[PDB]
RNA sequence: UUUUAGUGGGCCAUUUUUGGUAAGCAGAACUGGCGAUGCGGGAUGAACCGAACGUAGAGUUAAGGUGCCGGAAUACACGCU
RNA sequence: AUGCCCUGACGAGUAGGCAGGCGUGGAGGUCAGUGACGAAGCCUAGACCGUAAGGUCGGGUCGAACGGCCUCUAGUGCAGA
């Protein structure tokens, strides 16, 4: 009487149960995105009409990569790279901008290029490097469930639950974005540009913001 | 290359096995392994741990230790658990009932243990009829009483008992430890 | 030869802040410290008694000891690679309280007041602080204000 | 024992994402916007086209 | 012969090894140079205490 | 034949011969750490031989195995011989250099009978 | 750099207490991309007023095209730039069919004759000379003459080979 | 928390400095390095740039390059000489 | 079950520390071990195993003893002085 046709059976309409509410969490998610892209787009249409000029609401999630190596780094941004767990080259954290982190990036500044991640890239990175910190032992995603069973306290049940606590900076963004491991990037495929990457992006190097450029660049390196 | 914030290949600094040749107490490793595994009682994980450690970090528990721990309200019942040895006390002259498991039984203690009316009990028995820790009472000797913590520390101003050979007048008591030769200490 | 004396390289330290010498008003000497306040220390130069070293000037520490004159204050000092507890005996005219042991105070008065009127209703009042934030979105108006500026400006010496 | 990859292996797109079958359904990654005719001021256009 | 009479280049690093330690603060800290008057009296007024909820109790 | 086990990696096939025993007799070819303060064998420049590190280890399923598949077991007589009747997969008998001839003709006669791979069936015969 | 760009950048001077709605100021910057554009608005603003980007904000970036891209077109472009040993005001003439095209060129032809880089010019206008004989540079002036028509002499033929067959020539 | 090895000749770079006409000189401050360290680049080189190293494979790069020696455009473009 | 298996991260190094191993003379125990039908030694751009210290085998030469494992012990490992 070890139960199998029935213990498998319940596990599996629990596991429908818990894809249904993926599946509607999800097209809710997709509704929201587009609303707010397309307000946004019809905010900047109507402040034109009226003669205004419509201020976009400041970046509230940038995408940080280190993009120098380990040797020769002064000590304050040495402390600050690993405060970001940003501990070799090719790393990369999401980080919610506040005052309080705003100049944290102006110290590492030479050593890292960021800028504003768009939800092409976070999906990309977190579908395609996307590991968890589970005892701590870098866990590979993969399944929802995994993601739950450290997650699932605040909410996020599905990969795409993480991605939007991600993109929408929300109360438990610091617990979605700790349990990720920092992303292991390769070098970009196609290259920098930039003949010189140690200058800044408005000189025509690589480091510090270079606002939303930062998509391509971690396309190239993902 | 990667930035290490911590040391890399670092033990963790504990016993995870007895450093003795000692059969029998592999037994029991063996056995409290097990049931701090699939037991789930922390009890049995202390006494895993308390297995493993040395003879001065397992110091000697006196029975007038254990009569007076069988004091404490509630306690009067439990087994009490002490992972080593147990020795005799002569300065205690009333004994109570008592349950003790222990590695290891003076002679002494042995025979005031069970002419109290009590029971001497190994540590796979206690762990037979109390697989987890139900209703114990684990006790430790006093570390920091031995000899040699005397002498720890050892500096101006500390009060902590140079190493010496012979002790006298004559040895270690004039300038550098009063006024009147040089200066105290 | 080398000189290191107790008051060495205190030249403009213990100096008297021009236009501000002579004698020290009362409110120092009735200012009334417990043990426990967080106090800062600035020596006055005027007086000598009391007087702290020219480490301590600027760092902040708790009272442990009231005495006559005078209050005790536990400063932790660098000493190599720990930090030592030093006992200092100093005057009241070298001693001041912090400010921010003040804000604090009130901060933990206002968080007190406002989970009373959470638990009158409206629990989860969200009462820790915040950094500063990005800005939300504005719409700029147009309106007596069309935008209107010139170029950068060619180099004339004005010499 | 193997990661594999989404946005490669369609199979492992749906054991992540059920969303991701009704996505491409409805083709969403190629919708039409709204067409609408909202025209700026021409305190914009002459601002833009200023010297 | 002459050689290098002092310098501080690698002690910050060497106090940094183990990383500059803070002193370990302990409810109760001790009574150095706490005034005699006020630990003459600091002994009455805790074994009155000890008395009274000693008595509280019992 | 053998087990099937994975095609055997040796990842340096090449003996880690000791620097200068070219260059001196009386450095023999046995494996010695350079200890110098100035070598540059120590200190691991281009061109220089390679040194003995934990990286070139054998995959442990393959290791100590034969290019037969076989580990190699010393066998003086018939008793030694014996203990490796279950393990003809796993175990092939190397007959040991100080046995006779005559002796070796019947550990050669009972490794045929129980069908123990030898390694080396032609030491001491007259051929 | 190659393609340069031009924006309208509006700026503001954030909206205080004594000071809502601020007086909005306004620059075309050539820059390859907005990141640059905003930056050369910052560099240029804290150069004019008593303001910075901490305590500023940007209220519109607008790429803007040029109106007429196929109409060849006098430019009249005043530059202000470092020299090794001072700085100098400089007025050149440059023809072409965008204001983008003329910057470009410009920038060249500065780093060309005066080895003066990006980081040492401000482009202080560029105007589109309207009328013929306002043209003051006579390396511009050559090529306003009625029905203008020249050879290029000396046609050099790109070779794809290595070794060639026929001893070519330079005929046009 | 105990115990113990080696060390107690240092040197170079950026920045701030003292003496000196100055020095690959002498002496300090902060950090990074060499010593103690190979690798790619600077022809060459203790310290510079890049990057720090188990053994391999594939891919992408850094710094530096792409007439030929030499892997890679006798590329494209605006001029100057 | 200092076994086997699963998961994750990591790997530069003088002076130095600690660990796990390899080898030599002799001792206690064992393999009722090897051997004049050939022990030990020695030679061998012959073979096999080990990351390595080393270990094993084949052929030649040789002529009396000598090995494995478990422990014990030291006058125990050489390129230099
Ligand atoms: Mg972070
Ligand atoms: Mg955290
Ligand atoms: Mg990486
Ligand atoms: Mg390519
Ligand atoms: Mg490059
Ligand atoms: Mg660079
Ligand atoms: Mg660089
Ligand atoms: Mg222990
Ligand atoms: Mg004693
Ligand atoms: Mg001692
Ligand atoms: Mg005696
Ligand atoms: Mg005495
Ligand atoms: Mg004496
Ligand atoms: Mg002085
Ligand atoms: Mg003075
Ligand atoms: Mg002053
Ligand atoms: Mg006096
Ligand atoms: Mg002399
Ligand atoms: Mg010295
Ligand atoms: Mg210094
Ligand atoms: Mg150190
Ligand atoms: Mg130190
Ligand atoms: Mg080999
Ligand atoms: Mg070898
Ligand atoms: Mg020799
Ligand atoms: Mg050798
Ligand atoms: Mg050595
Ligand atoms: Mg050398
Ligand atoms: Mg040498
Ligand atoms: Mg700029
Ligand atoms: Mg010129
Ligand atoms: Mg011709
Ligand atoms: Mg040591
Ligand atoms: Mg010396
Ligand atoms: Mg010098
Ligand atoms: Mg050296
Ligand atoms: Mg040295
Ligand atoms: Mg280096
Ligand atoms: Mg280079
Ligand atoms: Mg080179
Ligand atoms: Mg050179
Ligand atoms: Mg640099
Ligand atoms: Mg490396
Ligand atoms: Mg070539
Ligand atoms: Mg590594
Ligand atoms: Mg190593
Ligand atoms: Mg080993
Ligand atoms: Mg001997
Ligand atoms: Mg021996
Ligand atoms: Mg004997
Ligand atoms: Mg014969
Ligand atoms: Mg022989
Ligand atoms: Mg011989
Ligand atoms: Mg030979
Ligand atoms: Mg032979
Ligand atoms: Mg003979
Ligand atoms: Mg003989
Ligand atoms: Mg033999
Ligand atoms: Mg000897
Ligand atoms: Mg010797
Ligand atoms: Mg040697
Ligand atoms: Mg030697
Ligand atoms: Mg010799």
């Amino acid at each position: 009487a070890e139960q199998v046709a029935a213990e498998r059976a319940a596990r599996k309409a629990a596991n429908k149960e818990k894809r249904a509410i993926i599946l509607e969490r999800n097209a809710a998610y997709q509704k929201e995105y587009e609303t707010a892209e397309r307000n946004i787009i019809q905010a900047k249409r109507d402040a034109k009409a009226a003669g205004s000029y419509y201020v976009e609401a400041q970046h509230k999630l940038v995408f940080v990569v280190r993009i120098k190596g380990i040797n020769k780094i002064p000590p304050k941004p040495r402390k600050v790279l690993q405060l970001l767990r940003l501990t070799r080259i090719n790393s990369g954290t999401f980080v919610k901008v506040t005052k309080a982190t705003l100049e944290l990036l102006k110290l590492i500044e030479p050593y890292v290029a960021y800028g504003y991640p768009s939800y092409s890239t976070i999906r990309q990175l977190v579908y395609k490097r996307g590991f968890g910190k589970i005892n701590k032992q870098r866990v590979p995603l993969s399944d929802n469930a995994i993601i739950e069973a450290n997650l699932g306290k605040y909410g996020i049940l599905s990969i795409d639950d993480l991605i939007h606590e991600i993109i929408t900076v929300g109360p438990h963004f610091k617990q979605a974005n700790n349990f990720l491991w920092p992303f292991k990037l390769s070098n970009p495929s196609g290259g920098w540009g930039v003949p010189r990457k140690f200058k800044h992006f408005i000189q025509g190097g690589s480091f510090g913001n270079r606002e939303e450029f930062i998509n391509k660049l971690v396309k190239s390196m993902n | 290359g990667i930035d290490h914030t911590s040391k890399q290949h670092k033990r963790s600094g504990h016993r995870t096995a007895p450093k003795s040749d000692n059969v029998y107490l592999k037994l029991l490793v063996k056995l409290y392994t097990f049931l701090a595994r699939r037991t789930d009682a922390p009890f049995n994980k202390v006494v895993l741990k308390a297995l493993f450690l040395s003879k001065i970090n397992r110091p000697p528990v006196s029975v007038s230790r254990i009569a007076r721990a069988l004091k404490q309200e509630g306690a009067a019942n439990k087994t009490v658990v002490v992972v080593g040895t147990v020795t005799d006390d002569a300065r205690i002259f009333e004994f109570p009932k008592t349950t003790v498991a222990a590695l290891r039984f003076t002679a002494g203690a042995r025979a005031k243990i069970v002419k109290a009316g009590g029971e001497c009990i190994t540590l796979d028995q206690l762990a037979v009829r109390a697989p987890k820790g139900q209703n114990t009472l684990i006790l430790r000797g006093p570390r920091n009483s031995r000899e040699a913590v005397r002498h720890f520390g050892m500096g101006p101003h500390k009060g902590k008992a140079p190493r010496i050979l012979s002790t006298g007048r004559k040895f270690e008591r004039a300038r550098g430890r009063r006024r009147s030769k040089g200066f105290k200490v | 030869g080398k000189s290191h004396g107790y008051r060495s390289r205190t030249r403009y330290m213990f100096q008297r802040d021009f236009r501000k010498h002579g004698a020290v008003h009362l409110s120092t000497y009735l200012k009334v410290y417990k043990v426990g306040d967080i106090v800062d220390i600035k020596a006055n130069g005027s007086i000598q008694k009391g007087m702290p070293h020219k480490f301590y000037q600027g760092k902040t520490g708790v009272v442990y000891n009231v005495t006559k004159s005078s209050v005790g204050v536990i400063i932790n000092k660098m000493v190599g690679n720990r930090y030592l507890e030093k006992r200092l005996n100093l005057r009241v005219e070298h001693i001041k309280h912090s400010k921010c042991r003040q804000e604090f105070l009130e901060r933990v008065k206002a968080n007190a007041a406002k989970r009373a009127e959470a638990k009158a209703q409206g629990v989860a009042v969200q009462l820790k602080r915040q950094p500063a934030q990005p800005r939300e979105s504005r719409i700029v108006s147009t309106e007596g204000n069309v935008p209107q500026t010139l170029a950068p400006v060619p180099y004339e010496t004005f010499i | 024992v193997l990661k594999k990859n989404p946005l490669k292996n369609k199979q492992v797109l749906l054991r992540l994402n059920p969303y991701a079958k009704v996505f491409a359904a409805e083709k969403l990654g190629s919708k039409k916007a709204e067409k609408t005719g909202t025209k700026p001021a021409a305190v914009f256009t002459e601002t833009l086209k200023h010297d | 012969a002459k050689s290098k009479n002092h310098t501080a280049h690698n002690q910050t690093r060497k106090a940094h090894r183990n990383g500059i330690k803070k002193p370990k603060t302990y409810k109760y800290p001790s009574l150095k140079g706490v005034d005699p008057k006020f630990r003459r009296n600091h002994k009455h007024a805790l074994h009155g205490t000890a008395k009274a909820l000693a008595a509280a109790k019992k | 034949a053998s087990l099937p086990h994975p095609k055997i990696v040796k990842k340096h096939t090449k003996k880690f011969k000791r620097h200068h025993s070219d260059r001196y007799h009386r450095v023999a070819e046995n494996w010695r750490k350079q200890k110098g303060i100035d070598s540059v064998v120590r200190r691991r420049f281009r061109g220089n031989i390679s040194q003995p590190k934990i990286g070139y280890g054998s995959n442990k399923k393959t290791k100590f195995l034969s290019p037969s598949g076989h580990k190699t077991f010393l066998v003086a007589n018939v008793k030694d011989l014996e203990t490796l009747t279950m393990h003809t997969k796993t175990y092939a008998a190397e007959i040991a250099h100080n046995i006779s001839a005559k002796n070796r003709v019947v550990i050669l006669a009972r490794a045929k009978a129980l069908g123990i791979k030898v390694t080396n069936p032609k030491g001491r015969l007259a051929l | 750099m190659a393609h340069f760009k031009e924006y309208q950048v509006i700026g503001r001077r954030l909206p205080t207490e004594s000071v809502p709605e601020p007086k909005l100021f306004r620059m075309r910057i050539f820059a390859s991309n907005e990141v640059i554009a905003k930056s050369r608005y910052w560099y240029f603003l804290q150069k004019l007023h008593k303001v910075k980007k901490a305590s500023g904000e940007i209220v519109s970036i607008n790429q803007i095209n040029e109106a007429h891209p196929t109409k060849v077109k006098n430019f009249g472009v005043w530059v202000r730039y470092d020299s090794r040993s001072g700085t100098h005001n400089m007025y050149k003439e440059i023809r072409d069919v965008s204001r983008v095209a003329a910057v470009e060129t410009l920038y060249q032809d500065m780093a060309a004759r005066h080895r003066a880089r990006f980081r040492s010019i401000h482009i202080l206008k560029v105007a589109e000379i309207e009328k013929t004989a306002d043209v003051k540079r006579q390396y511009v002036k050559q090529f306003l003459t009625k029905d203008l028509k020249f050879p290029l002499p000396h046609r050099v033929q790109k070779s794809t080979k290595t070794f060639s067959y026929k001893r070519p020539s330079t005929f046009y």
